[PDB]
RNA sequence: UGCGAAAGCAGUUGAAGACAAGUGCUUGUCGUUCGUUAUAAAUGGCCU
């Protein structure tokens, strides 16, 4: 429905992170996202056509 | 697994007088509008550029018609005298008219107020005033003087050229395309004259003789020029100065001609004649110059005209009558917000590896009585074939499916008086046709034949008998008759 | 048939004609994996 | 000058047996299910199923064993694999002659050919789950009789034994 | 290799031991519906006569139609004639002209020759 | 062709087959592909077998 | 700019490993450059990668073991925990990991026979061997600030020199563990350092579209031979027969004759590779062996494709047009051009 | 750096699946194409696009046999009675489903679906199966490979969301 | 069924056995045989 709008939530503790995202990390409008089977990569989509690739490094 | 069949429309053996290609894209000039002048209308001109205004003149004044609007958009009565040119330069700027009185005037083309140039050609009728088509500057005046002279826009006082040599009224002059330096001219000698204004001129290089009044002289190509005089129109080569086709078919004495070359016709070409009898007709030449439609209009044709080649609209048919008439024939030619959220429709996969494309084609809409019959529905596809407004031959298709499929008896069974009477309503009209005769036959002879009981008891469906036995009997006679026709024919050969 | 021979057809639906190394080692192991 | 020789093929062969239903059909697909193999007349074609044309064709008249078998017998089955040990198949006929032929490469010449012992019985049907083969045949009110038998290969002396099972 | 097949014709590469195609070249109850029963009496036109001319660019078929049984047009036999074109890399023959009873109604046409390629350039053929 | 569901006694079909099913059968681990035998019974001098392998998925042709 | 990180011919010429990445793990896979076998059976396609299960894990080296020398065909791979991993492509294991008291990566490789050698980036010279798999002896040259090169003279069946180089190259006798010789190099790192022949050595750096041959003996430049972009591989042919680089520009470059105005030469032959389309496909490596020239490319993402050419034969300036996925409408074996399907029979229309 | 960056998208990225083994990246959207990109961080380029002519896509998915694990296979949807499977380069492997077998009515569209293992306890033998949302609580299950129409599941109210969970039995 | 043209011209459609039903007798049948050229009807209609 808006831009940025992404939150990562632990588990089982169930806190939102506070670190990321961020202001200025590039999302818009979110319309899609996957998380890899390994690797700990995250692949987020949006309206613009543009998909944004993130790792997780703890994985 | 394959599509299902679309049902195959019923087409007889094809018989005389067939719609052609050339008559179906002339009958489209439909839309017909006559309009009344004060005097004969005696010349008729298209402006070579867009929007193609055509000028008609009339009495002492030349009108301009609107192309979309088919209405005077300008007028020109400046003339005291009758009137009789109205032609447009090839720029199409300046329309150029000719005077009882012997004075050419050339106004700006959409300016009637300004006259741009006045010349005193003679003091005889100057019936003709052309503009040369490859050469602006010079124009060609043709007077009763029999004298055409050839004049220059710049030089208006002395003629660049005087030709000479007929020895009767010339009001036919003409310019061959591809051949600036040659112009032709066609008296009421008879003789059509050859000039070369590169030369000295004032003398033919040769004449072609007519052996009629030659009412106008038309160049269809670069070699070929067609001339109409008298009750025909002869095309004759210039390489071989000899008359390659002549056609006759009018009755009065053609007047005007008329060539239009690289519209959207089937034809390439045609040629349009006026006969001073009522008919304007269309000849191709490309098949010999052989007639492929025609028109009648109240009273001789005095001047016809068709719009351009690159017409950019919108056609015309222009028709001139002594009478004073005109007339005409037309063949007429959300938020942001949402877009951006669908925004891939119009994408077409010009950068992609791989196009991949499965839809199949729409294919028309079928049709009552075929939906019934793909469904099996033999007695309701029988009901459909008989309802209002059903085309004949739409009708007589599903007659011979059911009889095709061997399904006649089957669409019979459970019918009474009531609802047999639609099926022998069209058998009575449907015997009287060729094609449909023989169907008939064979459901009236069903019906008959399961129906004998019903018949009896039924008064309404007994009068359908009477009056079917009695056209079924006329139908014998004229099928009698068409034997005896056969017999003396036989004998004449 | 528009050539010299004849075709002909049997009633079977037979249609005759009456006319006039540590590497090669390597290679192979690699396919079968 | 001029010579006969047979060149195109014939009609798709059929189990032409009136009782049995739903069995009229030889063809088989392979194991890798990338081609089909459909007895004919005079040849077995394989076809590849990927792109829809005849990979492989065997003709009885090229081989010498085939031509005096076929060339009155027909195939009453086709299975996958060889029974007696991989693209291998045994060809069995209703008189009995089992045949080992080799798809996906050459035609051998010799190839492993095998006879079934029955007394005055027209195969009529195979069928395995693992490793365990059973034949029915047929044996004569104008109906058929049909005994079913068990098929097993003897290493030791190379030869097919049957055994009665039912009737 | 062209099999006139009842109604139909199959046409068969013997070079490669396959069909190449089947079409339907008559009219009637070809692939319409399934018939069953009463139907399956039923006869549908019969391709007779099949032939090329010289220079392969034209197929002529000739046809015959047979009218259901039980009615009064049950015994008249129709003969159709038709050609038919295809450019060489096209697959499917496309009808361009049609006659319905040549030679007259209920005659048949024994004989089709097509003609050589001296005259017409293969144009044309003879019915007897 | 018909495929009669039995749990609802439902039937899909597939018609327009070039010939009279002479047999049917189902062939693959999953059900992949039907086999059919087609008959062509307007020629009556001979029996025209012809067999058909239809890819389930989208019921079309995979090899006649 | 190239998904292929490494990659590396074996001597023969005939099978190529590649190094690449997968999500975050690199993965080590051989392919098959020749289209077929000897046999005539058609090249297939290897799916079997070796993975490193760890992301910080990386590959810094790769070298063929001789095929023919040993009886199981092994890749050696440098990586920078500062241990080498011996690799038989064959069972897809890692059979043997030598290990270096550090943990300082490993920046070069180099094997004759038994012997291997290696140089972590504390500069320090190590030395093993395959049949006993222990670590001989390692040392420290003074003056040896950087190495990012090793390469051994190939003198007789024994190392006597190994030439090491920095940004300039040296020689060192292993016995005296002492520097020889040293030839002033390039301003940037050095990148190649292979031996043509005796006496005769080629030098590249990074970014540098210059190589300098140099005699061993003396120490003189003989030659520089020039590319027209960045030079990334260098492959050489015989003895100085043939020299082939593959410019970073997804070129190739080959210099004829190079050993025989004179200081500087430019290549004489030129190959690229284009699609049908028009796209250009950059080459990543190249063999060159006595006539025949390997060519190899990326399709897909990752995919190599391989071409043998006779470069002999080939004009000065030639381009391999190959067929790439373009705007192909997708034909299906089961349907006609209009998806009509092919067992079905065409219907009869007027 | 962006999975995209090396052939853009002339849409919203309507889906994103990742292989289950391979590094691939699946994208969908209604410019109609679908774009496969090798993930590694740093280049990111694409190994295969495939426009579908008129089919926008809602939601695209691997699947992967959990028996044969070389089947490898994509099935891509949207708002169209009909659905596309391909199987995994001269040409692409389509094939569509568009058979309900009877039940057209409860399913006006494919545009919302998943993919599914089923184990078929009788005969212990596992296959895929393909769950889309129905008209008024109904959920259709279909077969993934023959597309045969197995089970129908419907609830009250409007259906909105569905997911799959799996609960092992034994070994 | 034979011949012929399509029209038509000649010529056939028999016996035994077994079974079912009704009452040894009557009728109808035949995934039975020998010989001669030799009405139908289980509510049951074709995808996307």
């Amino acid at each position: 429905a808006v831009k940025d709008a992404l939150r990562l939530v632990h588990l089982p503790s169930c806190s939102v992170f506070s670190n990321w995202p961020t202001s200025g990390t590039p999302l818009g409008k979110v319309t899609s996202v996957a998380f890899s089977p390994s690797g700990g990569l995250l692949a987020v989509g949006n309206e613009q056509g543009k998909v944004r690739l993130w790792k997780l490094n703890h994985y | 697994s394959t599509a299902r069949p679309r049902i195959i429309t019923s087409k007889a053996p094809l018989l005389p007088q067939q719609t052609t290609p050339e008559q179906r894209y002339w009958r489209q000039y439909t839309s017909a509008q006559l309009v009344k002048e004060h005097n004969s209308v005696t010349h008729i001109s298209f402006n070579p550029q867009h929007p193609h205004d055509f000028a008609v003149t009339s009495s002492t004044r030349v009108q301009i018609f609107s192309s979309r609007t088919r209405q005077v958009i300008k007028t020109f009565s400046r003339f005291k005298d009758v009137v009789y040119s109205a032609s447009f330069r090839s720029d199409g700027k300046l329309l150029c008219a000719g005077d009882a009185t012997g004075l050419v005037s050339v106004y700006d083309s959409y300016n009637p107020r300004t006259i741009l140039l006045s010349i005193n050609a003679s003091t005889h009728p100057t019936h003709v005033t052309k503009f040369h088509t490859q050469d602006n500057k010079i124009l060609a005046t043709a007077s009763d003087d029999r004298v055409t002279r050839l004049w220059d826009i710049s030089n208006a006082y002395e003629p660049q050229l005087e030709l000479t040599g007929a020895t009767d009224y010339v009001r036919t002059l003409s310019f061959i395309p591809a051949a600036p330096h040659l112009v032709a001219t066609g008296s009421y000698d008879g003789l059509i004259r050859l000039y070369d204004t590169r030369s000295s001129g004032s003398t033919p290089i040769y004449s072609l003789n007519h052996d009629q009044p030659v009412e106008n002289v038309i160049a269809v190509s670069p070699t070929q020029i067609v001339s109409c005089g008298g009750n025909n129109f002869k095309v004759w080569d210039l390489t071989s100065n000899k008359k390659l086709y002549e056609r006759g078919n009018f009755n009065k004495a053609v007047t005007c001609l008329d060539y239009v070359e690289n519209f959207d016709s089937p034809m390439q070409s045609a040629l349009i004649a006026s006969s001073l009898d009522g008919h304007v007709k269309v000849f191709d030449p490309l098949d010999n110059f052989q007639v492929k439609f025609g028109w009648k209009f109240s009273g001789p044709v005095l001047s016809c005209a068709v719009s351009p080649s690159t017409a950019q609209g919108n056609r015309h048919l222009v028709a001139g009558l002594s009478s004073g008439l005109l007339a005409i024939r037309t063949k007429k030619k959300k938020s942001n917000n949402f877009q951006r959220m669908m925004r891939g429709s119009e994408y077409q996969g010009d950068q992609e590896h791989i196009i991949h494309n499965d839809k199949v084609r729409s294919q028309r809409r079928m049709r009552a009585f075929e939906r019934n019959i793909n469904q099996f529905k033999w007695s309701e596809a029988l009901d459909n074939a008989f309802v209002p407004g059903m085309a004949k031959e739409l009708t007589l298709t599903v007659l011979q499916e059911l009889r095709k499929r061997g399904k006649v008896r089957v669409a019979l069974y459970g019918r009474d008086e009531s609802t047999l009477e639609p099926l022998l309503n069209w058998c009575l009209k449907g015997i009287e046709d060729v094609r449909s005769a023989s169907i008939v036959a064979d459901w009236v002879a069903v019906v008959l034949e399961l129906y004998g009981n019903t018949l009896e008891s039924s008064p309404v469906l007994q009068e359908l008998m009477i009056d079917l036995k009695t056209k079924v009997r006329h139908e014998i006679h004229k099928s009698k008759e068409a034997q005896r026709i056969e017999g003396m024919l036989q004998l004449l050969t | 048939n528009y050539d010299t021979d004849f075709i002909f057809l049997d009633i079977e639906s037979t249609l005759g004609v009456v006319g006039t190394s540590n590497s090669d080692i390597f290679a192979e192991q690699l396919h079968k994996l | 000058q001029y010579k006969l020789s047979v060149v195109s093929g014939g009609k798709p062969a059929l189990n032409n047996l009136s009782s049995v239903t739903g069995n009229k059909n030889i063809a088989r697909l392979s194991q890798d299910q990338r081609n089909y193999i459909i007895p004919f007349n005079n040849q077995i074609k394989v076809y590849s199923v990927e792109t829809r044309q005849c990979v492989k064709t065997l003709k009885f008249a090229n081989n010498s064993l085939l031509s005096g078998i076929f060339l009155n017998e027909s195939i009453v089955k086709i299975l996958l694999g060889d029974i007696t040990v991989a693209h291998l198949i045994t060809v069995f006929t209703n008189n009995g002659h089992v045949i080992v032929l080799n798809y996906k490469g050459k035609l051998v010449e010799s190839p492993k050919h095998f006879k079934i012992s029955l007394a005055d019985e027209k195969l009529a049907n195979v069928f395995h789950s693992e490793g365990n083969y059973r034949i029915l045949t047929t044996f004569k009110n104008s109906l058929q009789s049909y005994r079913l038998y068990a098929l097993t290969f003897d290493d030791a002396k190379k030869q097919f034994e049957v055994a009665h099972q039912a009737e | 290799l062209y099999f006139p097949h009842i109604s139909a014709v199959q046409i068969f590469d013997f070079y490669k031991n396959e069909q190449v195609n089947y079409q339907y070249l008559t009219s009637g109850v070809n692939n319409s519906m399934g018939k069953v029963r009463f139907e399956l009496n039923l006869q549908d036109p019969i391709i007779t006569d099949l032939k090329f001319t010289k220079d392969g660019q034209w197929m002529i078929t000739y046809e015959i139609e047979y009218p259901p049984n039980d009615l009064l047009s049950s015994k008249d036999l129709t003969h159709i004639l038709k050609f038919w074109t295809k450019n060489d890399n096209e697959t499917n023959w496309n009808l361009k002209t049609k006659v319905i009873n040549p030679h007259g109604i209920s005659v048949p046409i024994t004989k089709i020759l097509p003609s050589p390629r001296s005259v017409n350039n293969s144009q044309g053929c003879l019915t007897a | 062709m018909s495929l009669w569901q039995l749990e609802t006694n439902s039937q899909q079909f597939l018609p327009r087959l070039n010939g009279i099913i002479i047999d049917c059968q189902v062939l693959g681990p999953q059900g992949n592909y039907y086999s059919l035998i087609l008959q062509m019974t307007e020629n009556n001098s001979n029996s025209d077998y012809q067999f058909l392998l239809l890819n389930a998925s989208d019921l079309t042709s995979k090899l006649s | 700019d190239s998904p292929v990180l490494q990659s590396a011919y074996d001597p023969s010429g005939q099978y190529l490993c590649y190094v690449t990445v997968a999500l975050d793990k690199q993965r080590v896979g051989v392919q098959p450059t020749q289209r077929a076998t000897s046999s005539g059976v058609d090249t297939v396609w290897n799916e079997n990668f070796l993975y490193l299960e760890d992301s910080k894990l990386k590959v810094t080296c790769l070298k063929w073991v001789n095929l023919a020398s040993s009886d199981t065909v092994a890749i050696i791979l440098g990586m920078n925990n500062g241990e080498i991993w011996l690799y038989s492509v064959l069972a897809n294991e890692v059979t043997y990991k030598f290990t270096t008291g550090n943990s300082y990566e490993i920046k070069d490789i180099d094997l004759m026979g038994n012997q291997l050698w290696c140089i972590d980036s504390s500069d320090a010279f190590y030395q093993f061997d395959l049949l006993q798999f222990k670590l001989l002896q390692h040392f420290r040259i003074n003056n040896c600030v950087q190495l990012n090169k090793l390469t051994i003279v190939p003198a007789g069946d024994s190392v006597a020199q190994l030439l090491v180089a920095s940004h300039s190259i040296s020689l060192i006798d292993i016995e005296e563990k002492k520097v020889v010789m040293t030839f002033p190099g390039h301003v940037s790192p050095v990148s190649t350092l292979q031996v043509i022949t005796n006496e005769f050595f080629i030098s590249g750096a990074e970014g540098d579209r210059f190589l300098n041959v140099y005699d061993i003996h003396s120490g003189m430049t003989k030659c520089v031979l020039v590319a027209e972009s960045d030079i990334k591989e260098l492959s050489h042919s015989g003895q100085a027969d043939s020299i082939a680089v593959t410019t970073e520009d997804g070129s190739l470059e080959i210099f004829v004759d190079p050993l025989v105005g004179n200081k500087s030469k430019k290549s004489s032959k030129k190959i690229q590779i284009v699609s049908k389309d028009g796209r250009k496909v950059p080459i990543y490596n190249a063999f060159i062996n006595k006539d025949l020239l390997n060519v190899s490319w990326l399709q897909n993402a990752t995919m190599p494709y391989f071409k043998n050419l006779q470069w002999r034969e080939i004009p000065n300036e030639y381009t391999v047009e190959i067929s790439l996925n373009w705007n192909n409408k997708n034909k299906s074996a089961d349907r006609d051009l209009h998806g009509k399907d092919l067992a079905s029979a065409t219907n009869y229309v007027e | 750096k962006d999975a995209n960056a090396s052939h853009p998208s002339h849409s919203a990225i309507q889906s994103l699946s990742f292989h289950p083994s391979k590094p691939l990246l699946l994208t969908g959207g209604y410019d109609k194409t679908l774009r496969i990109y090798h993930i590694d961080g740093k280049t990111n380029h694409l190994v295969t696009s495939l426009h579908l002519v008129g089919s926008p896509i809602q939601t695209c998915t691997f699947y992967t046999s959990l028996s044969n694990q070389n089947q490898q296979n994509i099935f891509t949807a949207g708002r169209r009675r009909y659905m596309h499977s391909w199987d995994l380069s001269q040409t692409a492997k389509i094939e569509k489903f568009s058979r309900l077998y009877g039940h057209e009515s409860t399913q006006r569209s494919f545009e919302n679906f998943k993919v599914a293992h089923l184990q078929n306890s009788q005969t212990n033998s596992v296959h895929g199966i393909v769950l889309l949302q129905g008209n008024n609580g109904w959920i259709n299950i279909l077969h993934s490979t023959s597309g045969l129409w197995l089970m129908g599941c419907k609830i009250e109210g409007v259906i909105t969301d569905f997911c799959i969970d799996y609960q092992p039995i034994s070994r």
